[PDB]
């Protein structure tokens, strides 16, 4: 098909230029402007009420700006999801990302959004992870047991779960 | 023929293995063609039209409401929020949240509209205020999309939704400026290319809102401006018996092709 994919999302790197993003994503998949501002938004397969997608944010509107933000929905699948409600309840704010992953399972999560507000400095990096129980991830419809875990500077600031058992 | 529309809608429904609901209002002569027009269907994301309209109605009295900044916090992100996530730890206005709910089906945006209205009951109370006694929004995103057969939560009928969409986009349920705002947003929808729009003449202008949920529920509601005749309103609802059924935007496009032959 050649639409936006998780492989392409992983290939696109923080620091890349707009033209690099377009080349890797496939320009026909992508758009800018409108509600996306100077970000580049690239669509994949149909999912939910709207396509799997990536959104790439840039340090400025300049043609030479760099990727400072990556967000994706239904492009990445967890490698070995093992999240449970019991495991989720052991997570606590103030844990590092490594501590969270050791609690919920190293392969339970995907990166929902990752943003460097001072790129190339990593100070203030925000990270949203989506984590899934063994049968929770879906690339096309609703999750069947999932959690949102959000971090600043690698430290958990909050969490929410839906339908974990 | 009129008979062909009914036979072909029934054949489409049968071949799809689901339950199809259609309502087409022709405002030239106040006619309305129905298929399961009085059966309830899960609205899923099409309910965002009524939430945005209810906030528009509020802005007729609170005249600066659409410019109110609303904080977007990580805790507000749900499962799907492509515009809100761009503004997390910042603000969006209620106008931006309305547009995001309508044009991208952003679920955080929808929940901010619902919260502004005092809960799902605020959306439903607005429906009652404009004479819709059928519509009911009972839950927030994402659970309003569970689409359980026989569950009346978050349902309406094709007849009721076509009438209400007509009043909102072509009639006087809203002030003239608010009606223009709503129609502008709907004409800018980005989610509908494979649904009703894919079954209509390309020269016709369409404003629509899709919906999707469990039970392979696949919906679209549209206001349509053909060249050379009065506008139309078309509702296409589709849902299936298995909770994990795949969405079928192609069934809505087919329903649009079929019912347009009766014009």
């Amino acid at each position: 098909a050649g639409v936006m994919t998780g492989a392409k999302f992983t290939q696109i790197q923080f620091g890349m230029t707009r033209q690099q993003v377009l080349d890797i994503a496939g320009a026909e998949n992508c758009e800018t402007g409108g509600s996306f501002g100077d970000s580049i938004h690239c669509r994949g397969h149909a999912a939910g009420d709207y396509y799997a997608y990536a959104t790439f944010g840039f340090t400025s509107a300049a043609a030479d700006a760099k990727v400072d933000s990556k967000s994706q929905w239904k492009l990445l699948a967890p490698s070995a999801p093992t999240l449970t409600l019991a495991k989720f309840n052991q997570v606590t704010v103030g844990m590092t990302r490594a501590q969270v992953l050791a609690t919920v399972g190293q392969g339970s999560c995907t990166t929902w959004s990752e943003y460097y507000p001072a790129y190339p400095s990593t100070a203030g990096v925000t990270l949203s992870l989506s984590c899934f129980d063994v049968d929770g991830y879906s690339s096309t419809g609703f999750y069947r047991g999932s959690a949102h875990l959000w971090f600043t500077d690698g430290v958990l600031q909050g969490k929410r779960q839906w339908d974990l058992v | 023929q009129t008979s062909a529309v009914q036979q072909k809608l029934a054949a489409l429904e049968k071949s799809s293995g689901g339950r199809l609901g259609v309502a087409l209002i022709d405002t030239a002569d106040n006619t309305q063609v129905l298929y399961r027009g009085d059966e309830r269907f899960p609205m899923c994301s099409t309910s965002k039209v009524m939430a945005a309209a209810a906030v528009l109605k509020q802005s007729e009295t609170q005249k600066q409401l659409l410019n109110q900044p609303v904080e977007i916090k990580p805790a507000d992100l749900v499962n799907y929020n492509p515009i809100a996530e761009k503004h997390v730890n910042g603000t969006m206005t209620l106008a931006e949240l309305s547009a995001a709910a309508l044009q991208y089906s952003d679920n955080t945006a929808m929940n901010k509209l619902i919260a502004q209205l005092g809960g799902p009951g605020g959306v439903t109370a607005f429906a009652r205020a404009i004479g819709d006694e059928t519509f009911r929004l009972d839950r927030t995103e994402p659970t309003l999309n569970t689409a359980i057969p026989g569950d009346p939560r978050d349902t309406t009928t094709p007849r009721a939704m076509a009438q209400t969409l007509r009043q909102l986009t072509l009639g006087h349920a809203l002030g003239e400026t608010q009606r223009a705002q709503l129609v502008t947003w709907l004409k800018g929808n980005t989610t509908g290319a494979a649904s009703i729009r894919a079954g209509l003449p390309t020269s016709w202008t369409v404003g629509d809102k899709t919906g999707s949920g469990d039970y392979g529920t696949t919906n679209d509601i549209a206001v349509i401006w053909p060249q050379g005749r009065a506008p139309l309103v078309l509702v296409t609802y589709f849902t299936q018996p298995q909770q994990n059924a795949e969405s079928r935007r192609d069934v809505l496009a087919s329903a649009a092709r079929i019912i347009a032959e009766g014009l």
